[PDB]
């Protein structure tokens, strides 16, 4: 409740719409990310930024739910996954 | 012969080269827009008194730019003249060129218009409402010359299908900047009628598409100051292209130019109510009929769809995160909880619940419900989701895991299949074969199929052509009687069904039906009447036999939606599926004779009878907000007691805040159904069939205007074409008495057998030859224009 | 022919279906491009090498018994 | 070829005022429109500067409406009988299609510069 | 099917598929052949008969 009040209260009324607030008072990001060709655009690195604010990721996993490490993730290494990539990231501050 | 290109030539661009044979006319085939005391419509005609000079750039290149001089009579000559002298001034105006040249032994007058376009507005209107594959050659010329596409994109196959290659949409939006700019224009050129004191009616056909304007041969003059452009057909023919044009993409942008940065607009900011009246003031300022940005403030249903219609257009700038639930921090038991206390709809404008609590003591049922459905706390509760693989509006991740939801196959019954082949069933050629399986899905299918709801787009429906076929729709809904029902009142069958999310991890709908007394659902249902309550909509997928391989999914309604939505429309929904001999024919048995029944009954009258079907694609994906609201509306037209205004839009809200544009629940994360049917909400069959009914009575509308009122040589359906296209866009209120007479003219020429989205037509062959009714082409121009699919005849 | 060879397809996905395959995103992915395929193959030629793919995914675990499953 | 108005219609004889039942005996021209759901008027001329509520009685005769005006317009018509200085008045609410047929039936039966 | 025969045979007496056989003339394949009885019998030279 302190990013939701923070946002809360900087509202004109108190009221603000549904949309913003996992996007703007959420700790924890899901991305969920076809191929590969999408990861390297959103998911570069152990930190990328998303929705005007900097996450880091902390846990990746496959369709499978299977752990996958970042060095996984890769051109010639792609067809070896499963692909509904699931990278979960933190707010970064 | 070069005489006359040379006074065509006056001052400037002496660099023509003649369209024609010289001094003699230029016959084309244009759209107009003519309603003159005996033809009245929007359909492709002959001029016959126009000479087209194009001009050519540097070193003999030819250009986008036409010198179209007409010759006309004298009087006719000297009125235009003067009444282009009173508006020359104004940029938004053709160059207009007068002149008296001597053809043969008399000086005939000409009228020369400078830098006109090969094709008008009406040219571009008609091209995206009227549309046909089989020829659509100004179309391809008007995207060509602007750069919206290559010669080259024709040559691929389906490169107008919406479905097939959504890349046309792309393709169109090229040419919205050009149509916001001729909408700059025409409220310029109003501004300068106005100014002027000039009277007239503007119309596509008298705008080329670089925005100038020219025939001023129907306007009169008037006292400067007080004149006054009659536009209603011109912008109300033009509301389709304006959103699949996309023509207000320039003002998501800081300057309103594409060349700037998207304007950031607050995050927290979801009321947009004066950006919505800048809007409307910029482009339709003198639409001479009042828009209320906020839905809640119109008169009736009309003015609802008439101001959601322009919602639609005006919420295509604005963020899509400003859109859904509005939510405020209250506190229980002094805890602090976040619950929507209203509702941002990209149709009904800014919405606020009444009956909102910022403080109380406990909540007992009603309001535990209301919350446990209210997406607000599981939004908040949740991670954010960045779901890549579909482009609708990610949420939010409930879980901390995607759930990958797969279709098992079928299970064989190799009894059944060995009994078969052994009374030789299967050989090798019979006629007779297996094509319908139980077809496997893998685990990134409930989100794929999801992801079909990107063809669902914001789509302006011609406001003057739906409020006439909304009270051609309600004709249809006549015989039928509704109106609310108590909670003792509600039938329910199957209470074993599952109630939506998060509901179904406690019990089915028959815990929620025993859980709630008679009272307690009262209370819910009046709480929807002055309330919105949006609603998580699970997205399921379904488990059946079918012919096609690709994934099912079924919509699963929180049963607080469903619970209220019952109470609201199961009065009117049992009337109609206890009527027989009508239009729709939900409830109707096959059994018994009733198919006999039902296709004696669609062969009424018939004169010159044939069947005709036709097939939605992606009926419940890309149907139109718009429409769906419609829908809804004429399923509320019954509430004329039971409700007041206020009751009945708030229903309306409801209805779409929970199955126009929930949070759907797919997978195990929520995302933002962009609009269509969610087809699994207590009026699906039935949205669908007035749906379906709307959508003839448009094809029949646009058959009867879209042809040539001199070649129709009934003088009964001429007649019937002027007063259509009076009541669609010169009159303003309801002409009961022609609505009546159309009704009339359908049930006898068109016929129809109307199920949810699957309907039978027995229609006027002969009619539809002479395009006094809608064959099957007109039904594809109008999926095209106002459903966003092409309709392949193919399926029909 | 046709439709025995589509029905031995549907049972064949049945006991991938029963032997966890699909807690195999990819593994489950294929088989059921290829069980969707043989049904909606026109030549007992391409479905029939569909079905030999599909089955190579039952023979190369070993969770079944394929000797005690050959009674004959 | 948009006509604006085919088969126009003209004017009735009618009582207004500047408020309520200002009116006298007679003090208008109220310009009538034989709409099939009842005679509808369309607008009101009169030599006074400002009018602001008329009373029309509708063909019930027990029916009453009070219709408001919108701001006066001025102008000067050259007519057989000399200058002819009116004030134009306008339902508010008037369509402007409306409005357009009123201009043209007031500038057809009137001549103008 | 003499296809599904063979694989069937194999993979009750000999060698079983360690991945998707396919169809196609550029992907691979790999199989688990356990003795020298079922090496002989499918493979022969550089070919392997499955
Ligand atoms: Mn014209
Ligand atoms: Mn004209
Ligand atoms: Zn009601």
């Amino acid at each position: 409740n302190d990013a939701l009040n923070n946002i809360i209260n900087n509202a004109r009324d108190g009221c603000v719409p549904l949309n913003i607030i996992p996007l703007t008072t959420a700790a924890k990001l899901m991305v969920v990310i076809p191929d590969y060709n999408t990861y390297k655009n959103t998911c570069d690195g152990t930190t990328f930024t998303y929705a005007s604010a900097l996450w880091e990721i902390q846990q990746v996993v496959d369709a499978d739910s299977k752990i996958v490490q970042l060095s996984e993730i890769s051109m010639d290494n792609s067809p070896n996954l499963a692909w509904p990539l699931i990278v979960t990231a933190l707010r970064a501050n | 012969a070069q005489s006359f290109l040379n006074r065509v030539c006056g001052v400037s661009a002496a660099r023509l080269t003649p369209c024609g044979t010289g001094t003699s006319t230029d016959v084309v085939y244009r759209a107009f827009d003519i309603y003159n005391d005996k033809v009245a419509g929007f359909a492709k005609f002959l001029k016959t008194n126009c000479c087209r000079f194009q001009e050519k750039d540097e070193d003999d290149n030819l250009i986008d730019s036409y010198f179209v001089v007409k010759r006309h009579t004298f009087s006719n000559y000297q009125h235009e003249e003067t009444i282009y002298n009173l508006l020359k001034d104004c940029p938004a105006v053709a160059k207009h060129d007068f002149f008296k040249f001597r053809i043969d032994g008399d000086m005939v007058p000409h009228i020369s218009r400078q830098r006109l376009t090969k094709y008008t507005m009406a040219d571009l209107v008609y091209a995206l409402r009227h549309f046909d594959e089989g020829n659509c050659d100004t179309l391809k010329e008007i995207l060509v010359t602007y750069n919206c596409c290559d010669d080259d994109y024709f040559n691929k196959k389906d490169w107008y299908d919406f479905v097939e290659n959504p890349d046309i949409l792309r393709v169109y939006a090229n040419l919205g900047e050009r149509v916001r700019q001729a909408l700059l224009k025409t409220v310029q050129f109003c501004d300068a009628m106005r100014n002027a004191g000039i009277v007239g009616v503007l119309t596509l056909d008298n705008q080329d598409l670089n925005g100038n304007w020219y025939d001023f041969g129907d306007f009169i003059q008037t006292t400067p100051g007080s004149g006054v452009p009659v536009v209603d057909s011109y912008y109300s023919l033009l509301m389709p292209i304006l959103t699949l044009t996309r023509a207000l993409t320039a003002e998501s942008h800081v300057d309103t130019d594409l060349t700037k940065p998207y304007i950031k607009w607050d995050l927290l900011k979801y009321d947009f109510t004066e950006e919505r009246l800048k809007l409307f003031d910029r482009y339709f300022k003198y639409w001479d009929q009042t828009y209320h940005p906020n839905c809640v403030n119109c008169l009736d249903d009309r003015c609802i769809l008439h101001c959601a219609n322009f919602n639609v257009l005006f919420s295509t700038v604005f963020p899509p995160t400003s859109f859904g639930p509005l939510v405020r921090k209250i506190f229980v038991d002094g805890v602090p909880f976040v619950v929507s206390t209203g509702y941002h709809f990209r149709e009904l404008g800014v919405v606020h619940n009444q009956d909102v609590n910022l403080h109380s003591s406990r909540l007992s049922f009603k309001e535990l419900l209301v919350y446990a459905a209210d997406p607000a706390m599981h939004a908040a509760s949740g991670n954010l989701l960045l779901d890549k693989r579909t482009t609708c509006f990610s949420v939010a991740a409930l879980t901390n895991n995607v759930a990958f939801q797969t279709v098992k196959p079928g299970n064989f019954n190799k009894d059944f299949y060995d009994f078969a082949v052994s009374k030789g069933f299967f050989k090798e050629g019979s006629s007779v074969e297996l094509k319908h399986f139980f077809f496997a899905q893998d685990g990134n299918a409930a989100i794929s199929d999801y992801d079909y709801y990107r063809y669902n787009l914001p789509t302006m429906c011609d406001i003057r052509q739906l409020l006439f076929v909304v009270e051609v729709v309600d004709k249809y809904f006549d015989c039928y009687d509704g109106g609310c029902i108590n909670a003792n009142q509600v039938i329910v069958n199957n209470l074993d069904k599952s109630a939506g999310f998060p509901f179904n991890k406690w019990g089915k709908a028959r815990l929620y039906y025993d859980s709630m007394s008679y009272e307690d659902q009262d209370a819910l249902f009046a709480y929807t009447k002055r309330n919105v309550i949006p609603t998580i909509t699970q997205m399921n997928l379904k488990y059946a036999i079918s012919a096609k391989n690709r994934a099912r999914t079924v919509a699963g309604v929180s049963i607080c939606s469903t619970m209220t939505n019952r109470q609201f429309h199961q009065k009117l929904l049992k009337s109609i599926a206890a009527t027989r001999g009508a239009t729709v024919v939900i409830g109707t048995s096959k059994f018994y004779g009733g198919w006999h029944n039902m296709l004696k009954t669609v062969y009424s009258d018939v004169e010159n009878p044939h069947l005709m079907g036709w097939d939605y694609p992606k009926c419940d994906r890309a149907m139109p907000n718009m429409l769906r609201i419609m829908a809804s509306l004429v399923l509320a037209r019954k509430h004329t007691t039971c409700c007041s205004l206020s009751h009945r839009f708030y229903r309306l809200a409801n209805e779409c805040a929970q199955v126009l544009s929930e949070m759907v629940m797919c997978g195990g994360s929520l995302y933002v159904k962009p609009g269509g049917t969610s087809s699994g909400d207590a009026t699906t069959a039935y949205a669908n069939s007035v749906f379906n009914i709307c959508q003839a009575v448009t094809a029949n509308v646009n058959a009867l205007l879209s042809t040539d009122g001199n070649k129709i040589a009934d003088k009964y359906v001429r007649n019937l074409q002027h007063r259509l296209y009076e009541c669609l866009y010169r009159n303003r209120d309801v002409d009961t008495d022609f609505v009546n007479e159309f009704y009339a003219y359908l049930r006898k020429h068109f016929s129809m057998m109307i199920l949810s989205d699957d309907a039978v037509v027995c229609f006027n062959s002969t009619y539809a030859s002479q395009g006094l009714v809608a064959s099957i082409k007109n039904f594809k121009s109008v999926l095209y224009y106002q459903n966003n699919v092409f309709m392949s005849e193919a399926k029909c | 022919k046709m439709s025995d060879v589509k029905c031995t397809s549907v049972v064949l996905l049945s006991v991938l279906q029963q032997l966890r395959v699909e807690s195999s995103s990819k593994l489950w992915a294929q088989c059921v491009q290829l069980h969707n395929d043989i049904l909606l193959a026109k030549d007992t030629t391409e479905a029939f090498e569909k079905m030999v793919s599909l089955l190579s995914v039952l023979l190369s675990m070993q969770g079944a018994v394929d000797i005690n499953k050959l009674c004959e | 070829n948009n006509e604006l108005s085919p088969v126009a219609l003209r004017q009735m004889s009618c009582a207004a005022g500047t408020t309520q039942t200002a009116c006298t005996d007679d003090n208008a021209l109220a310009y009538y429109n034989t709409t099939k759901g009842g005679r509808f008027v369309l607008a009101l001329l009169s030599d006074l500067q400002d009018l602001k509520w008329a009373r029309f009685p509708k063909s019930d005769g027990t029916g009453t409406i009070y219709t408001e005006l919108e701001p006066p317009c001025r102008f000067v018509t050259d007519t057989p009988k000399g200058p002819k200085v009116k004030y134009l008045y306008f339902i508010k609410g008037l369509n402007n299609l409306n409005r357009g047929m009123v201009l043209g039936s007031l500038a057809a039966t009137v001549r103008l510069q």
